[PDB]
């Protein structure tokens, strides 16, 4: 990375620091150019102080010398070197050896803004350069006011800092009102008795100079947003067989917990899987009747799976383990990676493997000693009846990749673990879970007050709307908060029992009524937990959004692009989509007579994405691959949705397998003469 | 002595502009086999199987029946199976073994995925009754399809001219 930290300021005694940035090399100079979020009376340094080590390549004498010699002290491991003079003092300095420095530098008469400063050095050979880059390395700022020792001044940390990119230097600067709300940067604030506010493996300076591993969350290099990994599997197939065949796809959603209405406490991961339910192949009934499974038979199961990672900081040398589950607690299956034998990084936002590579198998077909994941007759009925499985994996991460401030390297670093780390982010942030990605429940923490400790005291205010807008990027482009041009409004706010309380107290004494008017003055504390859910959907007891109202429904479906035969082309909103496990298509006659075409439960998936973003519903699908026939103009073809939470399975316990009685809501109705 | 008579009539997607066709056929053999002693059915399959007129003698109900079949609009999958299935259950609830008993098919024999065997079992169980099983080919039908339904090639005719062959078979 860089060389020595610099601190640079306005008055003559080291008491209001203007930047705080670090320079590659001994030109140690801010020109007028780079002092632009500075306020002009303020662009006068009268003093400044850099903190660092040199180490040398060749042992030898060295002289010491700055542009200022008489305006200067410098130690070097602890002896002085310059002082109030060019005092020209030749020192040893053997190679590899790492040398404590220290410059101090005060001038009253300031004539000119920023400042021209140069540190050199000469060997015996007479020759004088400023230093240069591979020697000057940073202070060890790990775990002068600066209590935590992350680098930034305590008054900075609480009065709150702008963080300006240079060409190389990250400049880090007081926040002042009526200069930065005008340019669009963020105010910063941090615990000055808190090496990471948020608890987490990463400093406050660190995370805003970016000397940090590459792929924590960009939104966790703000200091007040936990950096930590979040892991699920996502299951993408499923085998079935007879121990001595059926492929489904499944999807699988990461879940939260409620209880009874209120947002859940514990801090676990687990995904639930739908089996689809939808027929492979023509004739086929029973999962049972297609393999020949009797009744004291057992069946085997096998998939395909990745890892995902909806944190933010990445996992190097262990994946969490997982329970493969059957009903409420019947466990089929651990699954364990190898340890320390990642193929890649498990980065945030991403998947293990990756989706430009095939993904992991339970029983891989090379490894004869994989443990089989079997069933007997009864579990396989279960399995058949409710065709969902529950993936519950641990919070179990491995080694953490740090920073080294004498690499200048990030590595994996075997002391550091994350188990040693989440409970401290847990204990100390509020929990935040948003669902309008894509309906999908992403989780973030930001670091909050516990109101009754009295170390706490020190540590930023925390509101939900700034909440909202570091960890998930809700912005207020034109007054009003919003994510992807969707109001705070169309989303619900949900806390769990205690969080509900304090809430409702908070209210009480604002007189507010309503939530969305006070979310600039509604204070987050730790351990608070946050569930915000997009207002269109109904939802089930794990969060997966799992139907929506039938307005909206039959709203989401009146853009009908294209009408034929052979089906409809329409723009549907991707979370309506979501939510809908299939259409049923329908002639009616004049009398009011109805016959369904794709007359069995098995048979509503015939809707597709196209790559031009439109979805495609096929009436050829389940009509012998033909357009539907249309003997007479006044006949009508009505097509209709039906939502996951009223999708039927499997057949009635009579063993009927049609669409008969199944909830499903008008979304397209025309006659013959009207589609042609 | 004389018959029971069960029509198996495919109203799939695959055969929608020929139902004309195929009602035709029922018609006219609803109009040879007049005597009282003789009885029909009539069922109808696409995705799922649905009897339009249960086994009977009445000439009022049979005709309502036809008028029946005259209002199908063909849509749908090609699940034989579950139409040879309600066949079978009317034979084994009308004596099994002891009724003479005729399975007529009109389908052009195009099955997908596990239809074919299913189908397959489903004849060899109507035949386990007491029962023969003839298919009449729509279209440019699977002859060898109709064949693995039917008892043998002898009960397997095209609908365009077989109304003569099946009458003078009985
Ligand atoms: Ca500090
Ligand atoms: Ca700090
Ligand atoms: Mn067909
Ligand atoms: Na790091
Ligand atoms: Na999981």
């Amino acid at each position: 990375s860089q060389g020595l930290l610099g601190y640079y300021f306005s008055d003559l005694n080291f008491q209001a620091p203007m930047v705080v940035t670090s320079s590659t090399t001994g030109d140690l100079s801010i020109p007028s150019s780079e002092l632009e979020n500075i306020p002009s009376e303020n662009q006068y340094f009268q003093s400044a102080i850099w903190s660092g080590f040199i180490k040398v390549k060749k042992s030898d004498e060295y002289t010491f010398a700055t542009s200022a010699d008489n305006h200067v002290t410098m130690w070097v491991d602890d002896q002085e070197v310059i002082n109030k003079a060019s005092n020209s003092n030749k020192i040893r300095l053997e190679k590899g050896r790492l040398y404590q420095i220290k410059i101090q530098y005060q001038r009253e008469n300031p004539t000119e803004k920023g400042l021209d400063f140069k540190l050199y050095w000469t060997d015996s050979q007479n020759k004088k350069e400023v230093i240069s880059s591979d020697n000057l390395q940073l202070p060890e700022l790990k775990q002068v006011p600066d209590r935590d020792n992350d680098g930034i001044p305590d008054s900075l940390e609480v009065e709150g800092y702008t963080v300006d990119v240079k060409n190389k230097r990250t400049f880090l600067s007081p926040w002042i009102s009526n200069i930065h709300e005008k340019k669009g940067l963020t105010k910063y604030k941090s615990s000055p008795e808190k090496w990471s506010t948020a608890s987490d493996p990463y400093s406050d300076f660190e995370k805003v100079t970016g000397r940090i591993d590459k792929n924590v969350s960009p939104e966790a290099r703000h200091p007040l947003v936990a950096a930590y990994p979040i892991v699920h599997v996502d299951m993408e197939n499923i085998i079935l067989s007879k121990n001595e065949t059926i492929s489904k796809n499944t999807s699988t959603s990461r879940t939260h917990t409620s209880e009874v209405v209120s947002a859940g406490f514990s801090n676990s991961n687990s995904s639930t899987v739908a089996i689809d339910h939808s027929l492979s192949l023509a004739g086929e009934r029973t999962w049972a009747e297609t393999m020949g499974l009797n009744t004291a038979d057992t069946a085997r199961l096998n998939a395909n799976i990745r890892y995902v990672n909806t944190g933010t900081a990445p996992i190097y040398n262990v994946l969490p383990t997982t329970s493969l589950v059957l009903g409420k607690n019947q466990t089929l299956a651990t699954i364990k990676a190898k340890e320390n034998q990642l193929s890649q990084i498990l980065a945030p936002n991403n998947y293990y493997p990756s989706k430009n590579l095939a993904p992991i198998a339970l029983n891989a077909q090379d490894d004869f000693s994989s443990t089989p994941i079997t069933m007997n007759y009864n579990q396989f009925l279960e399995l058949e009846k409710t065709k969902q499985l529950r993936l519950d994996t641990d919070q179990v991460y491995g080694n953490i990749a740090t920073y080294n401030f004498e690499n200048g390297r990030v590595r994996v670093d075997t002391g550091s673990n994350w188990s040693e780390v989440l409970p401290q982010i847990q204990e100390t942030t509020a929990r935040i879970i948003f669902n309008g990605k894509d309906l999908n429940l992403v989780e973030r923490r930001i670091a909050a007050v516990n109101p009754s400790d009295p170390l706490e005291t020190t540590k930023p205010d925390m509101t939900l709307k700034e909440a909202l807008k570091i960890a998930f990027g809700f912005n207020e482009p034109n007054g009003n908060l919003q994510y992807q041009g969707k109001d705070i409004t169309e989303f619900d706010f949900n806390f769990d029992q205690q969080t509900s309380q304090n809430i409702k107290n908070q209210l009480a004494e604002l007189n507010a009524t309503n939530i969305y008017t006070v979310l600039d003055k509604i204070k987050l504390n730790a351990k608070m937990n946050i569930l915000i859910r997009d207002k269109r959907f109904h939802y089930d007891r794990n969060n997966i959004a799992v139907g929506a109202d039938e307005s909206v429904v039959k709203e989401a479906h009146r853009e009908v692009i294209n009408s034929s035969t052979e089906g409809l082309l329409l723009n549907i909103d991707k979370d309506i989509r979501k939510i809908l496990s299939g259409y049923i298509v329908e002639i009616e006659d004049t009398e009011g007579l109805k016959e369904v075409i794709n007359d069995r439960y098995d048979m509503l998936n015939i809707s597709s994405l196209r790559q031009d973003g439109k979805t495609f519903i096929d009436f050829k699908k389940y009509n012998d691959k033909l357009p539907l026939y249309i003997s007479n103009p006044n006949y009508k073809v009505n097509v209709y949705a039906v939502t996951k939470e009223n999708t039927i399975i499997n057949p009635s316990e009579n063993g009927d397998t049609s669409t008969n009685g199944i909830k499903k809501i008008l979304i397209f109705s025309k006659k013959g003469y009207e589609i042609g | 002595r004389a018959f029971d008579l069960y029509f198996v009539l495919d109203k799939s997607g695959s055969v929608a502009n020929n139902w004309i066709e195929i009602y035709n056929f029922v018609q006219q053999l609803a109009e040879r086999f007049v005597s009282p002693e003789m009885r029909l059915s009539f069922i109808v399959f696409s995705s799922q199987a649905t009897i339009i007129l249960p086994l009977t003698g009445d000439r009022g109900k049979i005709s309502k029946g036809l008028e029946d079949l005259k209002r199908v609009s063909p849509v749908g999958e090609t699940y034989i199976h579950e139409g040879l299935k309600l066949a079978n259950e009317q034979i084994q609830k009308a004596g099994g073994l002891k009724t003479s008993s005729i399975i007529i098919a009109l389908t052009d024999g195009k099955l997908d995925g596990l239809v074919p065997s299913y189908a397959e079992k489903e004849a060899k169980i109507s035949r386990s009754l007491g029962a023969s099983v003839y298919c009449v080919g729509v279209l440019d039908f699977e002859q060898a399809q109709l064949e693995r339904i039917a008892d043998s090639k002898e009960q397997v005719f095209p609908v365009k001219g077989g109304f003569q062959a099946l009458k003078g078979i009985i």
